[PDB]
């Protein structure tokens, strides 16, 4: 019990340094966040030991494109123009305890988009996939979800709604 | 960098 | 409304405009001239598709009965339905996109008369 | 209790709140107005899933009978059931999550009357 | 709702520097456009940092060959002769707002074709696939579709038509 | 016309040229000398195939009845049909390319007479 | 008979150097422990011989994330902060002989976490997988299982219980 | 003994301990008050698994009949069986490990009475 | 409509420099022709640019061996003896316009065979596959098909015939 | 001729040489001693295989009826047929190569006598 | 001989040694005490396997009838058969190696008597 | 006929240099023995020739772990401690001719274990797999099978027995 | 028609330099022969050209082991001892024309065995696979088949016989 | 380079 | 390093 | 090299 | 090394 | 090397 569904993660982005509310990444199909240390080992006849190399960190994902949108166009601008982007990963169902009562547990990253591929195939909605390279230590915190996007602009049909 | 909230009130 | 009813209604709103009679089932006291259209309520699967939406497969069957005296006309009805219901149908809540369409024609002698029975199946992916 | 019963009860606790009659099977001396709900005891597979738990697939079927005089209302019942029972159900011991839902409808004349028969199948992964 | 079908993208080419209308790439089977940044990272005991290398950009696709055609023959000439080609990717259902009212949203590239493979197999219509290497920054704009090709010369049967 | 009717007509234009009778279904007052050809209307699947066209699978069945007195002749008809309708058929709107042919023969005693019944199925890809 | 089920292995961790009871790794999906010697061979016209290079040792696994938890958050902190972690692998059904009567056969490791990937997909509980790099010779012994976790806090339903 | 018989005997040793009657098949002169257990002889596949042993698959079916007056008690019997016979059964020659368990219930009116019929299938891998 | 079947391509070979009619490659199963440019790119702080390296071109295929034949034996001689071979790819259904009225559209290559593998499996006709490395620019033209081979010596059965 | 008839003729020209009677079907006025062969017209799939030829699957069934008094002799006929028709059959237009052969036997009491009925299927790839 | 007959004989040479009667089919005037063995002629697939040999799959069924009075004895027969005919059977021309053995067992009331009916299926790879 | 079943191979090990009877590797799932010569070739304008490099030889396998056992624990000790192990591969059904009448045909190796992986998965008996590196020429001979293990301690059930 | 079955190829071996009749490789499962030219290409601003490197040639195959045999044991001796082996590939159904009337078309190789792997799996006949490295140009000719092996010692059952 | 329209009136 | 038990009483 | 036709009349 | 039998009587 | 026949009469 209390298993954690994937679709309760909310991914948000904004272009770094401009004062605007973060924009939600709609219609994610799959997602992943990776951290990996490049530790080698140094051998010696006294015995081998393992040395603490640096860590590379990256976020990755796929989404379906749609007509009421302009954000994939921003991703593909950002990968070419090397624009710095902030991003959040927020857990839509862990609320903050007090004072942060209206916020949800999150990771904050800033970094650059490093990959964007469109995939289009006959008889299919075209996907795009991207990779984002995190700078430094990601920062833990609590994030305010943009309530107008997440709960006010509900839509009927197969779009998720309460 | 430190943590910054999603909203324009906490712009970078 | 479900996607089933939304599609079923847009199919009536199309077929009923040809002037020939459209029915879901014939009742005993009801006299139906040939040719006529039987239209059957869609099936719909649904499953999670993105972090933000379902998607699914909705299957529509419409079914055309005619006397076999003139096959070119019966085929004209078949082609008219397919051209009016593909590649996409749009309605209030749902979008539908042809995944495939299957045509089968029988010759039917169940009624002491040589009828043509065409079954048109269209599978719509829906969003 | 098994997951089968827990789900079956949480379905009664939902559907029995619309006020229309809900039954597992109709007995001969029992008079049931239309529309009405038939609800059938789930199936459940179980298998080892992690070093610490089972998981499995539990199949719920609920089934809606109406006179065909008003199809929009019957579809309103279908949509009301689906919206109450998805995406997830929580109960005391078990969690249930919609894997898929399948809606099929027939026009049924077995009873000398033209009825609508909707079968709603919901597959829940359960944990 | 408003999901974006792949087949609403129109891909156009023309040989660079000759004054002729762009020719449409008919019978595409699948398509993709890719951008990817060759970032290194530099370690230091003060801390590692990520360095903004250059971006490589490329367009790729597959098509079915047919007898009323001469364009795959131009692709295979272009890959060998290193001919510079202009190309457009146009979104056949996003029209321009005003003044551009008759135009559709597009990306413009110029570059070289870098790959062409014919694939032929018994019991099959032979495919060709190609790769195109974009030079520099692709340019955003609105593009006029060749109306005589796209809407006037309609054909019956399984060829798409209104 | 659908591809179904286009192909069906092209098949009559071939088989009706042999001077044996060709029929879709024998009616009771209609006298048919042996050998004769039954021919049945094609099924047709359709799906999106390129950004610019559909393509699909069209299945033609022709069905040859003869008395078993002379098998070499019956096989001559079977070979003559397959040689006339493969590898490809062109018509006005559609091209048909053979993907498979399946020949099955039975000895049939339904009619108090030993008849040979050959079914010829031909699967055409179509564009 | 007497075949050995995978799910009878218990994997435990704790942050090195802080005086706390080890915390159990719940909801493992799959697991593996790997040892590998980097032997070279040296050729000579008198004949080739094999030389005893050093051994690399590593532990690897996958788990399902759940809401009543804080440990995957510790794994992803540890991979980035290069925190040293102790770990045990305990065989829940081999008890110690005497004196160790209340303990179960175990391997003890200490080392660093070197990988953490979240995997999230629509229609699915999100997984994480990790790798841990063992330092030196792992040590054999008998380990006390945290009885309050393993047998006292039982739960109904599909969670395993007696 | 085969694994089949060994398992069957261990299932009787279990279920007969509840005190409700257990039978393989009811004979005509034998009176059985509800609820009661029917238990059906396992299937077993066997194949080479290692250089030193077989392995295989032993499928056990047990089948609980009750009057529908009280569902919670019937489900209590279902859960009591599952909890006794899983995860593992050990016997003299063989070990058994639950691979999956399938619970299906039907409302049975064959006998002019509304009975609940639960079928429990357990698939054991065996070594 | 007018889709292009693979089996309308005719592949012909002859040993370079000997005055004989070209011999047809019978019983091809699958075929492919590839061109690929080995472009580098050079970075500079003024901006990166793409440099036009040379093109490698190659033809490849698979055939069924049969007893009335001596040609696969020539391919396997040619790969070992480094014999120069001419080859044609001819489109059996595009005729030449005038003067070339009896000829069919073609590509002419000359080059060396660079691979031959014989694949034999119990319960199967043994295949051979080959690769051929094109020298230089392939040359466009119209080719005379060897009419005695292609239309006079027809055979019954499953062998294709009019 | 099709490959069907070419094979069928080569099958007669083999089996008919043993002196036991060979038939495609028994007629009512025709007296057949045991043992005897029934031989049934091949099925054939045909499809494109190379740029220069088709190839396909041709399915032969021969069918050996004997009284059960002597099984060794019946099996001798089975083995004699297999050894004559495999591994390869060559004829004028076509070659045939055994892909597999399947032998199945039944004890047949349909005729108030205990007969042995062996069915021999041979699947020839054909070129 | 075929492998079918070779194996079938070896199976008789085995089971006929226990002293219980062994039959392929019971004839009306033939009195058979219980328990008894029914044995059915194997199916055999064959195919090319190496450049120098065929190999194939031979399926044997033996089928054990008893009164249900004593199940431990009936299982003793089933175990005795499996232990004799597995893992390998050697005969003059052929070798047989157990791929898998399947035991399925039923309570049969077709004879106004509660019989036990075990079917033993064995798949032998053959070389 | 006379095909060779895998399961007739018996694999035996013992730690080198201690006077004890060899211990059988029970419950092998799969096995393989590999020999491979690292030949180079030297080109010259007089013609190329092939040079006889040294041979690497190795034995590999997978087994199921069980509770009445201590040998996989020895393999995982041996790979880390670089212990030299003797091993036999014996053919349980080829007996020696005379004098060796009680022995079975065998290969003798000595060498080091170089790999050990545990693989554990929910709903499964956990496997281990290993690799063993042979030193030098393996030696042909006849080996005595440990009769008390192979024929005296028979067990009922699915464990193989006469 | 006249398609070429694999199983009509007969593969023969003998140890080089000893006067004995060649021994047939029985129970081949799959077989293949590969020739490949290690061509480079040299670029120049006058134009690139292709340079004729040397050819590597090799024969490869898989067989079922059986008890009435000693030849796999010779292959595994030969790979370790670097023994030179002659080998023939003979086409059992192409006879020689005259004088060679009793012989069949063949290739003759000599070279070294370079690979031998035993593959043993529970529930299966254990296979061995081998590779053989050809020295130089293989030689064409006609070979006498060992009539006592190929046609006199016939055997009943599933073993192929007339 | 800048954007150029598809038509010959905006040739490169 | 030596073996240490799981419990806080045998902290590193 | 230029184009040469398939036939012996246009040998290399 | 030479061949050694499996038993402790032929220890290395 | 030249071609040598399979038989011992044509040993290498």
């Amino acid at each position: 019990a209390n298993m954690k569904n994937s679709n309760d993660r909310i991914i948000l982005f904004r272009k770094a340094g401009e004062k605007v509310d973060a924009t939600k990444m709609l219609f994610l199909t799959e997602y992943g966040l990776s951290h990996e240390a490049d530790t080698d080992t140094e051998d010696t006849m006294d015995g081998s030991y393992n040395t603490g190399g640096s860590v590379e960190s990256t976020m990755s994902g796929t989404a379906k494109m749609f007509y009421g949108d302009d954000f994939a166009d921003e991703i593909e601008d950002a990968v070419v123009d090397r624009v710095l982007y902030e991003a959040w990963e927020v857990e839509s169902r862990i609320p903050g305890k007090n004072g942060d009562s209206a916020k949800f547990k999150a990771k904050y990253f800033q970094g650059f988009h490093n990959k964007f591929e469109l995939k289009a195939e006959a008889n299919g909605i075209d996907e795009y996939e991207y990779e984002y390279g995190v700078n430094g230590r990601f920062q833990r915190g609590f994030a305010t979800l943009p309530e107008a996007v997440t709960k006010k602009l509900k839509a009927t049909g197969y779009r998720f709604h309460d | 960098y430190r943590f910054h909230d999603t909203t324009k009130e906490d712009a970078l | 409304m479900t996607p089933n009813l939304q599609l079923y209604n847009k199919a009536y709103e199309t077929l009923q405009g040809y002037g020939f009679p459209v029915i879901s089932r014939k009742e005993m006291q009801q006299e139906i001239p040939y040719p006529f259209f039987v239209i059957k309520m869609p099936e719909s699967n649904r499953s999670k598709y993105t972090f933000d939406s379902y998607s699914g497969d909705t299957n529509l069957v419409i079914d055309i009965w005619s006397v076999s005296d003139d096959l070119g006309h019966h085929d004209g009805l078949v082609k008219r339905c397919i051209d009016d219901l593909t590649p996409s149908v749009k309605t209030n809540d749902y979008d539908f996109e042809e995944d495939d369409t299957n045509i089968t024609q029988l010759v039917d002698d169940t009624t002491n008369q040589e009828l043509l029975h065409t079954s048109i199946t269209i599978s719509y992916k829906t969003f």
